[PDB]
């Protein structure tokens, strides 16, 4: 049920803190933690993400990591900054340094006994936990090494429990430093032994959202963050809220799922409006289905033409009919059977959950298995290639203790995850 | 191997046999009119 | 079960709360009491 | 730092006569609504 | 055709009747003969109670 | 005497028997309080209490507690009991595996408790009506376990599975194709009566006959909720002919194998068009009987009639239901197998349905529910099978099976016996 | 008339006391202040003074002042005597030494004074029912030199000893074994009928059956209260088969040294739950003898019933009564032992349970208690000297009992009396 | 009468004879000295445990047992164990090399200088016996000294005693669980031995009770010590109805006829239920069907092989306590009600049982629990061609371009020994395959 939430890094932070404001506005807590809502059903399953103290404040089950003490007093002067646990905030001195190395042997691993020693706390303080969150980027030194040592540590003590990570994949076009590659690649190799469901973000796709969707003129990190942070909400939103046909994650991984190694998804919400359009356009089934499956609405840099969909899942959220939201994906499923796998007979799974985000007559967050994530991490191997084969960059994580041979076996489980989605994108029954 | 055991289930269920045979059924019902046939003087 | 409807039955018998021992010949409820008018 | 408003929120709900009470309709579940006395 | 035994069902109920099981022993260990003496003393037990209820059934429905 | 115990399994079962329990409520007079303001004809779903208050005999139990407790924080609290309404920690994540080998071993002994409970305050216990799922979790792992125990310790007692099988295009789940054909074990060897209530069949029900833009699963188990009532009325209140549930066990169910039933009922129809149609015994059986008003999606064309049992509510006539009968024997497009002349069931309850305020369905004088078994229903196991062939072939979602305490050889024997159920299926259709 | 003695030892017996005693002021409707607003009914328990009021007959004798204090400065300080209200100047310390050879000797003469004035003031005495609490060190040594007094001064009167023995798993104290070992070596001489009223059987019963997060020893005392006051109800008010102390303590004991017995109290329900069950009396009878629903872990599987006595109150009729005998006898998982044919006990009362406003229990119209002599028994006594012989064999926690004017000897002495005990529990198990 | 000669080989041999006679022993009311003090339940003077124990002047009870290994430190181990004063001094032959997982050191280098005393000792074991009914061998085929000199034991006894029953129980290789890198080379070429001198051949890979041990008894962490606990229950519940009474008594050569329809197919499958332990003894109502259904599941088979994917031939089972004949005889028709268990054609009966009124003897420490009633199988399938069909690939594959052979050929073996023992375990295939295959 409960679901324990980690953010690593700067951006993994900025995330989880949008994530949390999110989260607070829908179940009208106010960033003192006081408890403001007006219905039963609000407060009824707030002990999923919140834990209740003595003085009756709601305190988020949430873990903070950053080697850049920075980061910590930047959450404490956002506007829900009030709301997380003090001593949740386990920070180092000297920062990652955009180094892996850094963050997962050195930095990393001096200081992961605090982190782990706070999930525990919060492991057991959860009645009956239904699994963990994580938020990071893969690009920095902070959310992917101490990101990945997490992982791997809670799946360790932690192995029947279900593992979702919110991955911001780094693009060229959004390249803002040096060692993308390096820190991808030493990182997808964690992520695909060690995490149950790894959904992927990119800003190159937040952008272009924000640009030819939104309409806006100049969004920030902040408008991207709650871009997140709305599908992040509406992944779990049956846990907290009931609904016709209700579900959860374990129901999410397992009929996204087909084979262990296949667990990185699409990431895509509806409806998404523009300030202009958003009175003149009018919120229905088919409007969020014809949305769902656009590619401009995906939160990540890659076309889902090119590749096939081998199964997807949708959560929509408000007082809807079923039918409608049935037969809206089954003719999907008709008008792009060549966009679909042909040998698993139904590729959607429909979830419906009665409370939509407030301020929202209706939404979907979609989660897809899409055979194109291929593409993406093709191009970050391709890059991490050029990089390694010259030495480029390598000084600064072998004198951390890595080892030269640790990067070959990173690019040889990026070369596997590549393959077997270009194996299963092109099979035929 | 997967085509292997995927060939093998094939053939299992090729050779599977339903509980109901309407041959059996027949034979028992042989047997029935030879058993009527027996008694019923007329 | 009369032929006014359902209706209040008269018995007879001590109705007691309390089973006490001494009490099984007195009268201690309003129930058994009756008043002429 | 500069966050926008109005993104993720519907005019109909968020502005209006009534947008408490379009809030606490919304709010409400399917069980409720379909199933009173 | 002959299948009564494993079927369960003969006529008089599933149940059987008391007997002396001490004249049915005849060079059975204690341990088989304990679990047919038990059998059948909690066998008659069943019967008893099962035609208690049946009876009782019967009266309230009458009652009804 | 005479009474059924409920049973709710999953998410679908639960909304569909508290649907169902809604209309008996409605239909005997019993406030959301459970009491009469102002007759031992409940007794076979309620059971009295020394205050006069009454309570439902019923067992909800879902591994996952949102859809049990937010029934708890219903409109029904104060009916029904605070027990028989279980609820898990965590589902059976549409999973057979996670259902009846992982989560449903902890739940199975207080499901038993709570059912030996019910049958114990019974006092004519007619049988057991399950009312679940076969494509989720729960639904089929705790319901193989749950059919298992009571065939195992009830014996022979009747159960009557109302069971939700995957419709051939409108289906929710991926894996609902493994669970349902999973689920095929149980809802061949430990039940004896089957109801396939898709959900596609009810949508396209509710279009093409009762007209409302947008309804959903709430209207679906209400029009589930009378067709169980109006099987159950037979025995629930007198009529010219009354059948207890082993009345039309035997009556529907030629072969042990065979039991998978298909469902219709009519008149489903809507306030504006009930005042204006003279809906005849006639009209509503010859309505049953054709496809557009066919409970589940299956083509009755394409197979046989084996058994019809007819439940007819209202002021019905024995003359009328034979003179439809009579009408349906000349009718050549409804073609029954050549072994069963008579192939027909029948009874005439004098209770008029009762429609659910704020409902679909109209008031109406009569109305029938046709339970009848036909060699048609191959088709829907032919697709299903072919479906879980397809995502087989190469091991897609297995290992999420076999990591939770299932063996391979679960699947192939699942297979080999919905196998042998379309070939024993083929072979009893086939002329002599 | 029929007048009887209560003696709560030790600060476990001053709260079960208490708890008694404001359920037996409910009972008869006496005030706290000791008067209520031809009522020979309240004899056994309380009785009528030179004021009009009604003082009980109870003694709470306990070496330190805590307990004794918050008696006479609480609700009920005005109806107790200031005397029979004994007041220590230092506890037991939790040594069984401490409380029976140095400080137990200077306070057992004012107890048996109190005594000696409740029995001269009584007429009818049938017996003393001592409440307390093996496991600490006053209840165990205080007690042990009390009963040994008045078993050899009263002669042959009834002794039931209703006591808190170590829970299996957690118990308050450390020296707690060595308590208990040491308190049955008196408890099997001088105890006609001892009754069993562990911690943790009664925590899983109300947290199970009572459906409240966390109950405490004030639950625990209103549970055992309840308990006793269906014990003595038998004697308290007339019924079908009344019988008294000396009654059943013959009918329960087989043996000079079997006499420890179970307990188990049903039904035990809140308020949400006692509206929609109907609590029929073999469904009563059934939870008695299930092992969730009785007052001590000694599950009866593990051994075999010798002699069960039965309390019914309230509307219990004797044939539902043997009904409910019939089918305990014919369940399967519990069997009796082959020298009981019998076995069986029954007493019947017309008063039906009064609940205590502000209280746990809901108002029941029928009631039943067991007390329950059983070789199952054993298993308890082995887990205390197997835990008595794990501190006993490193001399642990002994320098306090020799410091206190006890002999070395005295533990190895009760160690081979709970042999003895273990093992012709084991002979009497034994089949002949 | 009807006496039995236990014959242990190698490591796995030794371990699995050790946890029998420790099962046999209690089983008797035989002390770990060697003698009965007291039984007033049993009478005195019972001729019950002469098959397993032979007589001695002095009270003992000296078992019929041989253990013979080329290292010393198992059978030094027994030695210095419990049993010493048990177990003869003769009898319990040691060696001064072990095999070395090698199959022609076992038979062809090492087994030669031991092979000639170990038949002095059967011989000595014989004369004794008066109605010997056969030789139970216990060995495992993955180690070289089990492979060799079990093989030439065997023949020599073959040759010896000629058609004297023999019972060799073997714990062959695992599908994935396995200890030996060669263990493929030693299976393959023990099968000479284990199809021509062998009349019943049984089934005991070791991950298969790992898998059942970590189900049925809830234990995480057992090892061989359970798992010979385990295989002593099986072979004492199928050999103790020539030592108790019952309705049903059989004999090594009464059930090996029934289990063995040719001469070539003689590999036999086993499960034993209900395996509880103490929290799960009293958990289920285990009666004799309930029993007999767990047998026939595949859960609780010994040995990784799918009764699902194969012919049932023969079959026979031991039921073992208050088990009845009706019972077993309507747990007979409830198999044949289920489809799941189906027999080959031209084996209509297909079936036998045995009762005896001996209920299994729980040993002091072990994780079984005592029941009421226990029922083993043993049954000949055709679905046991899946075991080899795993161990010849395994061995072609290995064999591909001839790995570990030199150390075969230097110790004197021939290198065309490894071809002929693919070619028969190829033809122990196609006549399993023919026997299945439709009339
Ligand atoms: N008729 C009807 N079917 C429903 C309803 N709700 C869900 N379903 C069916 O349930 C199927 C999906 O299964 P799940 O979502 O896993 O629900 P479940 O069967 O109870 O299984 P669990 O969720 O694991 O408990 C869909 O295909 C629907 O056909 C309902 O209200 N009425
Ligand atoms: N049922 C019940 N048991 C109690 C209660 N209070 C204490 N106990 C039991 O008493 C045991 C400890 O002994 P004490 O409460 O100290 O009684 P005592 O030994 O006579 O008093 P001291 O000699 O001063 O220790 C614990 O193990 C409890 O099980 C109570 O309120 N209800
Ligand atoms: N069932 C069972 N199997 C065993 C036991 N001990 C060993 N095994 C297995 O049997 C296989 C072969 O046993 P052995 O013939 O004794 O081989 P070894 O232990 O190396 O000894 P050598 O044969 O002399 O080489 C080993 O690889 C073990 O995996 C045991 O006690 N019981
Ligand atoms: N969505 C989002 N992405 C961010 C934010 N800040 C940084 N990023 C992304 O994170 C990546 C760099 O991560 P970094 O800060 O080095 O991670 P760290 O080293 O662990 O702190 C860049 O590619 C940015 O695009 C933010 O506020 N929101
Ligand atoms: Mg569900
Ligand atoms: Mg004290
Ligand atoms: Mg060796």
């Amino acid at each position: 049920r409960e679901i324990v939430s980690c953010q690593a890094g700067q951006c993994g932070n900025q995330i989880g803190s949008k994530f949390w404001e999110v989260i607070s506005d829908e179940h009208g807590v106010d960033p003192t933690g006081t408890y403001q809502g007006d219905s039963d059903l609000q407060l009824e399953r707030i002990n999923v993400y919140f834990d209740e103290s003595s003085g009756g404040r709601y305190v988020p089950r949430a873990v903070l990591m950053d080697l850049e003490p920075g980061t910590m007093d930047s959450v404490r002067a956002g506007p829900y900054g009030q709301l997380f646990r003090p001593d949740n905030f386990i920070f180092g001195q000297s920062g990652a340094g955009n180094n892996w190395a850094k963050g997962h042997y050195t930095e990393g691993a001096e200081l992961i006994d605090s982190v782990l020693d706070v999930c525990r706390k919060e492991a057991e303080s959860c009645d009956c936990l239904q699994g963990f969150q994580l938020s990071h980027s893969l690009g920095g030194g902070t959310g992917s090494g101490m990101g990945t040592l997490l992982i791997s540590k809670l799946r360790e003590e932690y192995p029947d429990r279900i593992m979702m990570t919110f991955s911001v994949i780094p693009s060229p076009r959004v390249s803002d430093t040096v060692v993308e590659p390096y820190n991808t690649t030493l990182s997808v190799h964690q992520l695909v032994e060690n995490s149950d469901e790894s959904m992927c973000i990119d800003n190159e796709a937040l952008y272009d959202i924000c640009f030819r969707t939104l309409k806006l003129t100049t969004p920030t990190f902040g408008d991207l963050n709650h871009l997140v942070a709305a599908v992040m909400s509406g992944v779990t939103c049956c846990l907290r809220f009931p609904g016709q046909l209700n579900s959860d994650l374990r129901k999410l991984a397992v009929n996204l799922v087909p084979f262990p190694r296949l667990h990185f998804f699409m990431m895509g919400f509806a409806p998404l409006t523009s300030r202009g359009s958003q009175q003149y356009r009018g919120l229905s089934v088919a409007e969020l289905t014809q949305q769902m499956f656009d590619a401009k609405n995906m939160m990540q840099a890659a076309d889902p033409r090119h590749g096939r969909y081998l199964t997807a899942s949708a959560l929509f959220r408000g007082r809807m009919s079923t039918k409608e939201v049935d037969e809206q994906m089954l003719n999907v499923q008709n008008k792009n059977s060549s966009y679909f796998i042909e040998w698993i007979p139904n590729n959607i799974k429909s979830s419906i959950c009665d409370i939509p985000p407030k301020g929202l007559k209706m939404s979907v967050t979609f989660i897809g298995n899409n055979t194109c994530i291929q593409e993406m991490f093709r191009r970050v191997g391709e890059q991490f290639t050029g990089m390694f084969r010259r030495k480029a960059f390598l000084h600064w994580y072998t004198g951390e203790g890595m080892d030269e041979m640790e990067f070959t076996e990173a690019e040889s489980n990026m070369n596997d995850l590549v393959s077997e989605y270009q194996q299963y994108q092109d099979a035929t029954v | 191997t997967i085509a292997q055991e995927n060939a093998k289930l094939l053939e299992r269920l090729e050779h599977a046999q339903p509980t109901y045979r309407a041959d059996k059924f027949e034979a028992d019902r042989r047997r029935n009119e030879e058993f009527a046939a027996r008694a019923s003087r007329y | 079960a009369t032929s006014y409807g359902m209706e209040y039955a008269i018995t007879c018998g001590y109705t007691t709360d309390y089973c006490s021992r001494s009490r099984g010949a007195v009268v201690v409820k309003p129930e058994n009491i009756f008043y002429f008018s | 730092t500069w966050c926008a408003k109005g993104i993720f929120e519907d005019p109909a709900v968020t502005r209006g006569r009534s947008p408490a009470q379009v809030q606490a309709a919304l709010l409400h579940s399917t069980y409720e609504v379909d199933y009173t006395h | 055709s002959r299948e009564s035994y494993i079927t369960g069902i003969r006529p008089g109920g599933r149940y059987g009747a008391m007997h002396d099981v001490e004249k049915r022993r005849d060079n059975l260990p204690d341990n088989v003969f304990h679990y047919m003496k038990d059998a059948v003393q909690r066998e008659e037990l069943l019967r008893l109670n099962e035609e208690e209820e049946r009876a009782r059934i019967r009266l309230e429905m009458f009652a009804k | 005497m005479r009474e059924a115990i409920c049973i709710h399994i999953g998410q679908a079962g639960c909304q569909v028997g508290n649907a169902c329990w809604e209309l008996f409520c409605l239909e005997h007079g019993i406030q959301p309080d459970g009491s009469m303001p102002s007759d031992d004809a409940f007794n076979t779903f309620f059971s009295e209490t020394g205050a006069g208050k009454h309570v439902p005999r019923c067992l909800f139990l879902d591994l996952e507690p949102t859809v049990v407790d937010e029934v708890r924080t219903g409109t029904y609290r104060q009916l029904f009991n605070p027990e028989q309404l279980v609820s898990g920690k965590e589902d059976a994540a549409n999973n057979y595996a996670r259902g009846h080998y992982t989560i449903g071993k902890e739940i199975v002994d207080l499901a038993l408790d709570r059912i030996r409970k019910l049958a114990d305050n019974c006092t004519g216990l007619q049988g057991f009506m399950v009312f679940h799922a076969v494509g989720g979790g729960t639904g089929s792992g705790l319901g193989a376990l749950l059919l298992e125990r009571l065939s195992v310790d009830y014996g022979k007692k009747s159960k009557l599975g109302y069971t939700v099988y995957p419709s051939p295009q409108v289906s929710t789940a991926v894996v609902e194709p493994y669970n349902c054909v999973l689920s095929t074990h149980s809802l061949l060897e430990h039940t004896d009566v089957a109801t396939m209530l898709d959900n596609e069949a009810i949508y396209d029900l509710t279009r093409r006959s009762l007209d409302i833009e947008r309804p959903s699963y709430t209207n679906v188990n209400r029009l589930i909720g009378q067709v169980v009532s109006s099987l159950t009325a037979s025995l629930r209140f007198d009529g010219a002919l009354n059948v207890d549930l082993t009345e039309f066990q035997t009556n529907l169910v030629p072969y042990p194998r065979i039991h998978f039933v298909l469902t219709s009922y009519a008149p489903v129809v809507s306030a504006e068009k009930a005042y204006h149609e003279q809906l005849s015994v006639a009209d509503i059986t010859n309505s049953v009987f054709e496809p557009a008003g066919m409970l589940t999606k299956c083509d009755p064309r394409h197979g046989k009639y084996m058994s019809c049992c007819l439940m007819y509510r209202g002021d019905v006539v024995p003359k009328d239901v034979n003179a439809a009968i009579a009408t349906i024997k000349t009718k050549r497009t409804i073609q029954f197998v050549d072994w069963c002349p008579t192939g027909f069931k029948c009874g005439i309850n004098y209770q008029p349905p009762t429609v659910v305020p704020g409902g679909d369905l109209a008031k109406v004088q009569r109305a029938v529910c046709m339970i009848a078994n036909s060699t048609a229903i191959a088709e829907v196991f032919a697709r299903i099978d072919h479906k879980f062939d397809l995502m087989y072939s190469k091991r897609a979602f297995v290992h999420w099976y076999v990591g939770e305490g299932m063996e391979e050889g679960e699947f192939s024997e699942a297979r080999e016996d919905l196998a042998a159920l379309e070939k024993d299926y083929e072979e009893v259709g086939a002329e002599s």
